[PDB]
RNA sequence: ACAGGUUGAUAUUCCUGUGCCAAUAGUAUUAUGAGUUAGAUGGUAACAUAUAUAUAAAUGAACUCCUUUACAUAGGCUUUAC
RNA sequence: AUUGGAAUUUUUCAUGUCGAGUCGUGUUCUUUGAGAUUGGAGCACUAAUACGUGUGAUACAUUUCACAUAAAGCUAAAUAUA
RNA sequence: GAUGUUAGGAGGGCAAAUCCGCCGAAUUUAAGCAUAUAAUUAAGCGGAAGAAAAGAAAAUAACUAUGAUUCCUUUAGUAACGGCGAGUGAACAAGGACCAGCUCAAACGGUUAAUCCUUCGUUUGGUGCAAACCUUUCGACGGAAUUGUCGUUGAAUUAUUCCA
């Protein structure tokens, strides 16, 4: 029923009011389902998906706000930081790998290899 | 025995729920069952 | 100048002064905890030469190992093995006591740290006391430094338990080259597997 | 004593902690539950297994406006809580019964 | 029972005279950060390091070396009075490690050297050298 | 923590009745007895004493010393209850 | 447009240097191709400084000559993969 | 050396075919059996990686000598080892795959450690819708280290010639 972009339009108070409304409606369907009535049972799936959409949109917006809050300043909170392989995280930097002693720097700069021909 | 453990009680209730026969509608679009006297849960 | 003087002074060993100082230091070592931090190595010259660098990420640990060999493991009396096979009183097996000391620190304190090498320091007839050079792969100065930097790669987790240290190189025979190393040079495992291997072509 | 540069994680998502909707799942529909409602001012509710009595009492009062003299609970073979809730004698279970069905 | 070479490092100059020597040596303190900036911008000293000091003694470029006995390895400078005696150059064995560190703008120092000074302060250093 | 009742199936647990227990924060009021113009009393004694809706409340620190918890077997005698 | 570095090439001058309870030897146990001891290990005794000392597969003394530079460290590739 | 829920970080465990270490048997063979044999195999405990380890001479040669490592073809079922019985058993050369070098350490540099790092910051680039990464020099303020970091690879001095 409700579609993500319409929810993304909403402010946080408005989105939460919709979330609460859906919970109350969902509960009414659930009570109805628990009763001997079969009137509205199929609609519960749709509402559960609608609730899911609300929560995903609200959480994405909240996550973006958290990212906006921790824009730069070197350190985000641990699990808002880069999740990547433990090995990749451990790994020495290419920049650091590339760097070399002054005698090595002299060797590289002075003496690179060159390409060639013959007659 | 007569007194019980919450984990054991839950698993036994699960095993009972699993036990009950298949929906007949599924055959329109039953391989395993236990009987308490001849088959125990083995726990 | 200074390290060369200290080297030669330490090289004689059987001097009164050296014996006095060694006995006192060994006495102190007998008191101390099994594996313990030192601020700086007891012999700078030996340590520097065994690859110590006086930087932040380079750390010293002093380690206690008991003297002598030891009986093979058994039920009560000896196992039921062949008349050739007795592990009784002794076995005199492969790990040298320096390598054994490195293993004890390598499991107990290392993991965050990585073992670089270790030097003799001193001994009596019941314990040897060794000092182990250790290094952190995490810290910025060592990652930045182009020297030693290789140790930051993940293959250097447990170097002593792969036997890559000077002690490990010794008992694997990697110091030995030439025909004295003939059955051992690519590795004891490697050499034997190459010799064992039977290689067949498709058309033979 | 502690005062870190940042907390471990401050995760800004909506809570996964249990809520009124799901803490109380549904009123019981049995003849026994009918008899309890009729004679002794008691509403009988199915509730989550991991629910606790105070939380059930709070939930019922939030969803139904109604106060509980005692809440007696049981952990069932079907893996939920079954709550017998005696309503306070000022307000009648029958009125609430008409509201729930 | 203590061997002479080990033993000698419980013996020093007289304490007040040592303080007087230290304060005299203080005057010839090395540079700081600000001085280096000044040196670049605008348009003798106390010598440290046992490897450098031993080099100075080999080349006879020292005048007076002051050794601490409060260093944890004393071995690393144990040979130095023997060497200095053979090289016939003034050395002094002095109690406090920390104060020698202060004179070189550090938390600690093993040995410290004052290697030759201006003629007018030379005479006081010659008196110190005579005492030593 | 008991007695009676009750269900198709549970009841020391549901219901009706009667109780019992532990906690029960701060501040301000109140009532309850004390003590004051800084700590009650009797009894020779063994010992006893607050009957307030309610036997509540009978100064006491550090530091100490006890006691209950807390105990075998056998044989008879005896008292109460069912 | 400054600053800096490097390689050869002359001529002088500096001819310094090279990892010790380690090598070695003895002994013991192990191991191998190692054989009057190949590698390892325990223990005992324990070195020489570069015109040194480690090698030149039968123990040794005495002497050649050739070749190497231990006792600190790292390193892609071909190669292996049930 | 203690102590800290001080501030920042790391390790733990799993998975295992191939890899690297340890520790480490016997059934079996000899028509018996003890040395030898199975076998430095299996199991055990550890460590790694997309390959690992090994690797730049305390090497091989005795030639008209070669010249880091690995692998193959081979030497070779040979020298050799063995109750010289059963049985075990290399390496060098040659033909090739393929090939890559190097730095600590001493030594040298004191009218000045020429070093290093954390925290705070700050701007010359570049992407991407956005998240965000990536380059980029410049200053502080803390520390660390002379019990030795950084530079240098004999020393100057000439001419040449390149690179930043």
């Amino acid at each position: 029923n409700v579609k993500a972009y319409e929810l993304r339009t909403l402010k946080k108070k408005e989105l939460l009011d919709k979330l609460d409304e859906l919970k109350k409606e969902l509960s009414g369907l659930r009570i109805s389902k628990a009763l001997g009535n079969s009137a509205k049972n199929s609609k519960i799936h749709g509402v559960r998906k609608n609730v899911a959409r609300v929560l995903t949109v609200y959480n994405q917006k909240r996550k973006m706000e958290l990212r906006q809050l921790y824009k730069n300043k070197k350190f985000k909170p641990y699990n808002l930081r880069k999740k990547l392989t433990k090995n990749k995280r451990l790994q020495l930097s290419p920049k650091q790998k590339a760097a070399m002693t002054l005698r090595q720097k002299k060797k590289v700069q002075n003496f690179p290899q060159r390409k060639y021909l013959v007659v | 025995g007569s007194i019980k453990r919450f984990r054991l009680k839950q698993r036994l209730g699960k095993c009972r729920r699993q036990n009950r026969p298949v929906p007949h509608w599924y055959r329109l679009k039953n391989t395993k069952r236990r009987h308490w006297r001849r088959t125990k849960l083995g726990l | 100048g200074a390290y060369k003087y200290i080297q030669e002074i330490w090289k004689k060993k059987q001097s009164d002064a050296m014996h006095f100082l060694l006995r006192v230091r060994t006495w102190e070592y007998r008191q101390l905890p099994v594996v313990h931090r030192v601020s700086k190595p007891s012999r700078p010259d030996k340590a520097r030469r065994l690859g110590y660098k006086a930087i932040q990420g380079f750390v010293i640990y002093r380690v206690r190992v008991r003297r002598g060999d030891r009986k093979k493991r058994v039920k009560k009396g000896i196992v039921h093995g062949k008349p050739k096979h007795q592990g009784v009183h002794k076995q005199k097996s492969t790990r040298n006591l320096k390598s054994v000391a490195e293993g004890k620190v390598g499991k107990s304190i290392c993991g965050n740290l990585r073992v670089l090498n270790s030097y003799w320091v001193g001994q009596d007839a019941v314990y040897k006391y060794y000092e182990v050079i250790l290094v952190d792969p995490n810290h910025n100065a060592v990652r930045n430094n182009p020297k030693i930097n290789w140790i930051c790669n993940p293959v250097h987790k447990h170097r002593e338990l792969r036997g890559l240290t000077s002690a490990g190189k010794k008992y694997r025979g990697l110091r030995v080259k030439g025909h004295l190393s003939a059955k051992s040079r690519p590795s004891i495992r490697a050499n034997w597997k190459r010799r064992q291997l039977i290689k067949l072509r498709k058309c033979r | 004593a502690r005062n870190p540069k940042c907390p471990r994680i401050v995760k800004s998502c909506h809570s996964k902690t249990l809520d009124k909707y799901g803490l109380i799942k549904y009123p019981l529909t049995s003849e026994k539950a009918m008899k309890k409602i009729e004679e002794i001012n008691t509403l009988v509710f199915m509730c989550d297994k991991r629910a606790n009595k105070k939380n059930i009492k709070k939930s019922v009062k939030n969803l139904f406006g109604i106060e509980c003299d005692k809440v007696n609970v049981l952990n069932t073979l079907n893996g939920d809580k079954k709550a017998y809730v005696r309503l306070s004698g000022e307000h009648d279970a029958l009125e609430v019964a008409n509201k729930i069905g | 029972k203590v061997p002479p070479s080990i033993n000698q490092f419980n013996h020093t100059l007289p304490k007040s005279q040592t303080q007087d020597l230290l304060n005299f040596l203080k005057a010839y303190k090395p540079e700081s950060k600000t001085d280096k900036k000044q040196r670049l911008l605008n348009k003798l000293f106390l010598k440290y390091g046992i490897n450098h000091i031993t080099k100075l003694v080999e080349n006879k470029k020292a005048n007076l070396v002051v050794i601490a006995n409060d260093v944890s390895p004393i071995e690393l400078v144990l040979f130095l009075p023997a060497l200095c005696r053979l090289k016939e150059v003034p050395y002094c064995i002095v109690k406090d490690k920390a104060t020698l560190g202060k004179l070189v703008h550090k938390k600690t120092a093993t040995a410290v050297c004052l290697e030759s000074v201006k003629k007018e302060d030379q005479e006081k250093l010659d008196y110190f050298a005579k005492v030593c």
